[PDB]
């Protein structure tokens, strides 16, 4: 099969995204190959000076629509349609007029402009989980989208989770959510859409809303504050007022500070 | 001490205090690379503590303090430290070259 | 990774190597030390003293305090170097013997 | 290089402005005097008023 | 051992009988291999069932 | 390039020729450096010998 | 970033195209304030400015 190019629902579309490892992101200027379905997406990409080669493994460009096309499929971002003649189409439909990459948090939504430092945690509408039986149990937003969906602000954190392919999601649980974050983390790891990572248990307080665990990684980042216990933080976040940058305390000029006493000594006595 | 103080004549008193903070400071150091939280609180505590003390040997011990300590100290705790040291004489020079 | 241990070997085996009549002392400071963190609790009753001493024998930084034998033993063998080489010695009983 | 701030975001960037005042003595120009004056002040100040 | 004791994150194998406490017991941060061997569990209800 | 590299080659094997007892040090100075640029950059804090 | 007041370019299809701070003085020109930042062009000679 080939893919085609098709040119329906054009005066509904504001914009294009494109989307990567099952994940919409913005469309950069230098990259060089895609998988397209519309024409005008030419005209779009030459505006801006730029050329691409056609091929099925490249990410997909999607057009942003202001009107309701195609149904819901979970776990794939936007929407689907199948045209006429059996190719299929993205889409990603909008409420209000601010419209950027939107991902799901297991409470809230929030836009964002990277998903590796996001607090992104699923980017679909709807999600399928496989229960304690070993069965598929269907989740979404709103649960009316799919007849027996269950609402995802009915999740639980510290709760292992399995999907239907086998992933596994983890996260743990917050106070505060927004432009800054504080998060509370146990013993254990946690994971993500196509991240794990292991953390201690501690309490972590960040002045953006990007991805933090308790650990030395995110502990290095900037902005970013920790501490094993309560109160610790405080003094976590006071050390480095008093304390050098790095390592750059060598005690080997002590040197100088003990001639001096020697020369004294002798002089002294002299 | 009888033994000691038998020698050196009059400037065993200044021998010994220089001595003793010389000791203090180095074991400081040698306790520097554990505890990250000794450079800053024990240079206040010095600082603090180096009013009780006469002129003779308090020279002494800031000339010794800004020989060792200084590479290993952020600046502004230096500055204040200089602010503290040079108050008495500024206001001297304040009295008698600049006040009205 | 992690190299504490590597460099407090190294420390330890740099002081060996300056030998003086006082490591000893500090071998048997640290063997104190570490044997009393095994039994400690059986013989220890009553005799605060006794108590104190413990206390203080085991809060004793051996790791912290064998750089400061570094620079302790290097000025004194700077010293016995300048005094060989220029000054000279008559007791027999050193160990310059054998140069 | 003097006169150069950069920093990861606007909030970062504002902070890294005083990365040089918490710098060993010995790590900047002799023009330094701008930061010894910018330090006294507050210090006398904050002290012998309040 | 045939006496009810209070549980602790320390612990690390049950019997499980209740789906529940799978949720409840990951809460604290334990983890727990299932084995018969180990002590068993119950489950506080209000209502008379039994 | 030529002139940019064959300087520094001509410069080390005129080193040998000037031979000395102190050739090993440079020697294991230049095995470090290089070391110590693909590895390293670790092995957190604590001790000064190291 | 610009070494000269008019400059020539390679298109998409390689074709040079000329352009200049101001069309007036070069019919059939392109003005650079057409040119979008954060894109890559190409020279004559191969030459890359972004």
């Amino acid at each position: 099969h080939v893919m085609s190019k098709h040119t329906d629902f054009s005066s509904e579309i504001i914009g294009y995204k494109a989307i990567d490892g099952g994940v919409t992101r913005d469309i950069a200027s230098t990259d060089t190959c895609f998988a397209n379905k519309h024409a005008d997406f030419d005209t779009w990409f030459s505006q801006r000076g730029g050329s691409y080669t056609n091929d099925k493994a490249c990410p997909l460009i999607a057009a942003v629509i202001t009107r309701e096309v195609g149904f819901v499929v979970p776990g794939l971002p936007g929407t689907i349609l199948r045209t006429t003649n059996g190719d299929f189409l993205h889409f990603l439909p909008r409420v209000f007029s601010a419209v950027g990459n939107i991902c799901y948090t297991p409470s809230k939504l929030i836009e964002y402009t990277d998903f590796a430092t996001s607090a992104c945690v699923l980017a679909a509408e709807c999600t399928i989980f496989k229960d304690a039986s070993g069965k598929p149990v269907p989740y979404c937003y709103d649960t009316n989208v799919l007849e027996g969906s269950v609402a995802y602000e009915s999740l639980r954190p510290d709760t292992r989770y399995v999907l239907m392919d086998g992933s596994i999601i983890q996260f743990p649980n917050t106070y505060l959510e927004g432009s800054v974050r504080v998060v509370t983390t146990f013993d254990s790891e946690y994971c993500r859409h196509g991240t794990c990572e292991r953390s201690e248990a501690g309490v972590c307080v960040s002045t953006s809303g990007r991805w933090v665990l308790n650990n030395d990684y995110y502990r290095s980042l900037p902005g970013v504050f920790c501490g094993v216990d309560a109160v610790n933080l405080l003094t976590n976040m006071f050390t480095p007022l008093i304390q050098p940058i790095g390592a750059l305390d060598i005690s080997a000029s002590i040197v100088a500070g003990g001639i001096v006493a020697i020369v004294v000594t002798c002089l002294a006595y002299y | 001490f009888m033994r000691f103080r038998r020698a050196f004549g009059e400037y065993s008193h200044v021998v010994a205090f220089n001595t003793l903070l010389f000791l203090m400071s180095f074991t400081v150091l040698c306790l520097t690379p554990v505890y990250s939280f000794l450079p800053g609180v024990y240079s206040v505590i010095y600082l603090y503590l180096t009013f009780y003390l006469t002129n003779d040997v308090s020279f002494l011990a800031h000339i010794q303090w800004m020989v060792m300590f200084t590479p290993l100290v952020p600046f502004w705790i230096t500055i204040a430290y200089i602010i503290c040291i040079s108050t008495k004489h500024f206001y001297w020079f304040f009295s008698n070259y600049l006040k009205r | 990774w992690d190299l504490t241990a590597f460099g407090l070997v190294a420390e330890w085996f740099l002081a060996y190597i300056l030998f003086t009549r006082f490591f000893y002392v500090l071998g048997l400071a640290a063997i104190m030390q570490l044997f009393f963190s095994y039994f400690a609790v059986h013989f220890i009753s009553n005799s605060w003293l006794m108590w104190l001493i413990i206390n203080l024998v085991q809060m004793a930084p051996i790791s912290a305090m064998v750089r400061m034998y570094i620079f302790f033993a290097s000025f004194y063998y700077v010293w016995k170097s300048y005094v060989h080489v220029v000054d000279g010695c008559n007791s027999s009983t050193c160990m310059m013997c054998y140069k």
